[PDB]
């Protein structure tokens, strides 16, 4: 209960557009909760772009435990001719739970936790398929019939872990299997602070390459002052020794957490999202409250959706980052600023 | 000093009660765009459920 | 580190934690002494100071 | 019938995520039953945890047209005999059938009781109705089937588990859904070993769970009944994709409230009254009737208050409880509320009280 | 003179930044009541719809 | 933890208590009879409802008494009661 | 090979110190959890401030981190390092913020970042 599926669907609804092919794999999940999910897929169109793979709670645990390599299979077919593909899923624990009741019916003995050695091979071998080709191997598969497109699959595999707990046997297979980790706190999510996300902990290892040049500059340093703000608050708590610096990060600080929670199901652009991370590192936000800040975005939005819409188009189509595109920002919250309440 | 300063506080009586028309005269504007603004999002949520 | 011991650390540190409640509650209590005592302090020197001033000035 | 079936399939799951009007105005305002759900009972006997049992058997009985169904899964027999008589003394026992397995009874008897009870559940939604099915303690399910798995000598898991315990319990909850005819709502005593909620036993049940009542001890101490806690009761069902805004915004308006009178009656346990101000005291003013408007009386509890026992529509707990917040009738003195029923029998109590 | 003149002006400037929220707040609330109305209308039309 | 499953309550007997001379070494509040007031006869119901209240405030105003209780009274009377019961 | 006839008895001394000051810290931590840090005494005040430089002071960045923290990468020579870490054990760098030490290469690299802050 803190956000994992949500965060996964949400996922999925956004390349309800972007052309890529998404499949949501449900190992063990409530049948009541996956008609549900297929549900809200359905509702927001998003359905006609995936494939959904179910085995239930109350399924035999063979079907569970071969439920997520049935998925890689369906996946491995739109990487191999050179398309790409999204892939969730639901509770990679669920699975190896599953395997430890096949394994231990097979009288293997177990190890740490009771699983058997034979669970990192597991859940190796499942998320090592989740790969990016080069075009030679998309050619050589399909005989040629496609030249010089590379196919790709993307994973995000769910793992809950028992109170925040990421030491962990499973969690930390895992966590070494993967290219990061988006770690969801629920101290954060009880807070209302949601998406939940733990910055110094999450981490991606592939790193800015996955980013546009705009959104690589724009964000750059935000990650490790979000941490530090996070660290700040925590022995400023203890004691006071206020230097005004530590004033002004501490704001800074407390106005970025607050302008990057969002709301379900209400994915926005990258136009939007430059622009907000434009507003907030180049410091317009100054002047502007706490309890503002929502409203302040609600306004700037739709400012922008309104009169300056060519430049949103620009940016979304080709997301370069120009000193030309940063005067035309900067006229824009200038104006914005100056010019309009919230 | 006396028919200055009655006068400047006159001037002064005056421009707060203006001031104050324009501030709501302001806001009762950004209501009209708030509202007309919902009645476009009011309707392009409708265009969406018919859809479904 | 083992349990047995764990748990007897837990102990020690929740009696540790009671004993500290109450030195908060004690210490609330003495405050409001103290700021009694204070009032009736200036009394003596707010009329000295008006016997100065009378003098002085 | 026989007691072992599969759950239903997908096509015969309800397309659809309807609330169940309990008519208690805790439960139904802060932590609301999705029809067909699963809700834990998290609270030591004490407490009420029968007499709550059988006025949702009475109200499900009488305001919608459900019967209900008790599986005593390892039960005292002493508890069983008079449990027994305190529904034939109340009038509900025509509305419930009990299956018992007393605990003297070996263990293969313990395990299946809970498929008996749901059997049945399952006929009388086969029926068309909309049933309750209670579960007496969830986690002696879980060790009838650890004790039986050792029995055949299957290799333990975890913390001494058997290796089926995630299957063995989705096999029984899975059942317990809302389906295109009728609908099983379950209501399951939970007890966490150690307290640890970690345990394989409590980590695995949460999973299944919807909403989550705790019953405390200090509430009753105050008198105010039923004695469910607000702050740690909740329900996956609070939002407002489902619910709907102004129940989301009132749960959580009544939850602020009442988090910031505890904060403020430590500071007046250190300090006294005269640190707040006025917003202060407006606020324990308000949660002081808030905490009052919480009781209530059952058609079950009428042998002690003697009050007629009320049941009270969703639509009028949120009333009562948008009008107390928003600070109308603060003219009207916080026992007005008290065990009354609804917010306009609270001001018709306030004119002679 | 400008005691009384300053107060009572800069007073009344005050209120009308104060009823400048209000005129916000209740447009904000009938943005909301608008959309309950154009969503609740939607769902009817999907529902009978559906039935047809 | 299993013959606490079986039966209708426990008397609780502790080894500090026996050695600070406490004895018997009940331990009220987590000693418990789940049969409760109707196991007694009606004097005996009537007296012990006291007695159940004043030494759980004895165990709450327990940790002021170590360190002074110089600074309360109505406690300094609670507390004193709770330890004459004790 | 971390021995004085191996490396040198400064560089031994330089390390030995290292580790004594952190261990010390780490002995302070359950007090300075519990009671926090003004109930320390006023020399066990400053090992903690030492300590915490040290900490910081170790943190280097790395060519091969650029595609992470985006910053320029440094190497740094044993000389350097060594009269570093003894300059700050000698206390010569006690008048700097703990911010300055952090991802640095050299202590006059902390200096410089102690004037911009
Ligand atoms: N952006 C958000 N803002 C507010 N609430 C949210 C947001 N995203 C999710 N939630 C709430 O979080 C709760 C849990 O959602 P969800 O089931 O996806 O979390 P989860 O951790 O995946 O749960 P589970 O662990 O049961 O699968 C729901 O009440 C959902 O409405
Ligand atoms: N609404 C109520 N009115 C009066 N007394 C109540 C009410 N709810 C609970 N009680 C009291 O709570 C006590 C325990 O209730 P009970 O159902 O016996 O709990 P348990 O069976 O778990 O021990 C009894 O004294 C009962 O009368
Ligand atoms: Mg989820």
């Amino acid at each position: 209960q803190t956000g994992k599926t949500a965060l996964a669907i949400d996922a999925i609804i956004n390349q309800r557009d972007s052309g890529i092919k998404a499949i949501y794999v449900a190992i063990g999940q409530k049948a009541s909760t996956i008609s549900n999910v297929v549900r809200k897929l359905e509702e927001h169109g998003a359905l006609a772009n995936t494939i959904v793979v179910v085995a239930t709670a109350s399924e035999s645990a063979a079907l569970q435990y071969l439920a997520p390599y049935a998925g890689a299979a369906m996946g491995e077919y739109f990487r191999d001719r050179g398309e790409d593909a999204l892939i969730i899923y639901d509770d990679l624990s669920k699975q190896a739970v599953a395997y430890r009741q096949i394994s231990l019916l097979l009288r293997r003995p177990p190890g740490r936790e009771a699983f058997p050695g034979d669970v990192f091979y597991l859940h190796s071998r499942l998320l090592e398929r989740a790969a990016r080709v080069n075009a030679e191997y998309v050619e050589a598969f399909t005989k040629g019939e496609v030249k010089g497109k590379t196919g790709s699959l993307t994973a995000l595999p769910i793992i809950e872990t028992q109170a925040g707990d990421v030491s962990a046997f499973v969690p930390t297979n895992v966590i070494s299997i993967t290219d990061g980790q988006i770690f969801l706190e629920t101290n954060l999510f009880n807070a209302g602070i949601r998406p939940a996300v733990n910055p110094g902990i999450s981490v991606s290892r592939v790193g800015g390459a996955a980013q546009t040049k705009i959104m690589k500059k724009l964000s750059g340093g935000i990650r490790t002052a979000l941490a530090q703000y996070r660290e700040l608050a925590a022995f400023s708590q203890f004691a006071s020794d206020l230097d005004d610096a530590t004033r002004k990060q501490l704001d800074h600080g407390q106005k970025v957490t607050e302008l990057l929670k969002q709301k379900q199901y209400a994915p926005m652009s990258v136009a939007q999202q430059s622009l907000v991370l434009f507003a907030a590192e180049r410091g317009y936000l100054a002047d502007v409250e706490l309890s503002k800040i929502g409203s302040f975005e609600a306004a700037l939005l739709a400012y922008v959706d309104r009169d300056h819409a060519p430049l949103m188009q620009e940016i979304n189509q080709t997301g370069g980052y120009n000193d030309e595109i940063e005067g035309k920002l900067k006229g824009i919250l200038d104006s914005f600023k100056a010019t309009q309440s919230w | 000093d006396l028919d200055l300063a009655k006068a400047s506080a006159t001037d002064q009586l005056k421009k707060a009660k203006a001031e104050a028309q324009v501030i709501i005269e302001q806001a009762n504007k950004r209501r009209s765009q708030i509202l007309d603004e919902a009645k476009a999002e009011a309707e392009q949520e409708r265009t969406k459920i018919v859809a479904q | 580190a083992g349990a047995k011991d764990i748990r007897s650390k837990i102990a020690s540190v929740q009696n540790t934690q009671k004993i500290t409640k109450a030195m908060e509650m004690v210490a609330a209590s003495k405050m409001r002494k103290s700021q009694d005592r204070m009032a009736a302090s200036r009394p003596y020197a707010e009329t000295m100071r008006k016997v100065i001033g009378h003098l002085a000035h | 019938w026989a007691i072992h079936r599969a759950a239903p399939s997908y096509e015969e799951l309800s397309n659809s995520q309807e609330l169940l009007e309990t008519g208690i105005k805790v439960i139904d305002l802060m932590a609301p039953f999705a029809k067909g759900g699963k809700v834990g009972l998290f609270g030591g006997a004490g407490v009420g945890k029968t007499v709550n049992m059988m006025e949702l058997i009475r109200n499900i009985a009488i305001e919608h047209s459900g019967y209900s169904v008790f599986a005593g899964v390892g039960e005292r027999t002493r508890e069983g005999n008079d449990f027994y008589h305190e529904m034939t003394d109340s009038n509900v026992i025509d509305k419930v059938s009990l299956v018992y397995g007393q605990m003297n009874e070996p263990p293969g008897n313990r395990l299946r009781v809970a498929l008996t009870g749901l059997t049945m559940a399952e006929k009388f939604r086969d029926e068309g109705r909309d049933v309750l099915l209670f579960v007496d303690n969830i986690y002696r399910y879980t060790l009838a089937g650890t004790e039986v798995s050792a029995l055949l000598g299957r290799m333990p898991s975890a913390v001494g588990y058997q290796p089926t315990l995630a299957e063995e319990m989705g096999v029984l909850q899975e059942r317990i859904t809302s389906t295109k005819t009728g609908s099983i709502t379950s209501v399951q005593a939970v007890y966490v070993p150690a307290d640890d909620l970690t345990d394989p036993s409590p980590a695995t049940t949460f999973a299944h769970l919807d909403a989550t009542v705790v019953l405390s001890r200090q509430i009753a101490s105050l008198g105010i009944y039923p004695a469910v806690d607000p702050l740690d009761s909740t329900s996956r069902q609070l939002d407002p994709l489902v619910v709907g805004q102004e129940h989301y915004d009132t749960a959580r308006g009544v939850q602020s409230i009442l988090q910031r009178y505890q904060e403020l009656k430590d500071i007046i346990a250190i300090l006294g009254m005269d640190e707040l101000s006025e917003e202060d005291k407006l606020v324990v003013a308000r949660a002081r009737k808030i905490q009052r408007f919480l009781s209530q009386p059952f058609f079950v509890a009428e042998v002690f208050t003697g009050s007629p026992g009320k049941y009270v529509s969703l639509k009028d707990t949120i009333r009562g409880f948008k009008g107390i917040m928003e600070g109308e009738y603060d003219h009207l003195p916080e026992q007005a509320f008290y065990m009354v029923g609804s917010i306009e029998e609270a001001v018709e109590k306030a004119k002679k009280l």
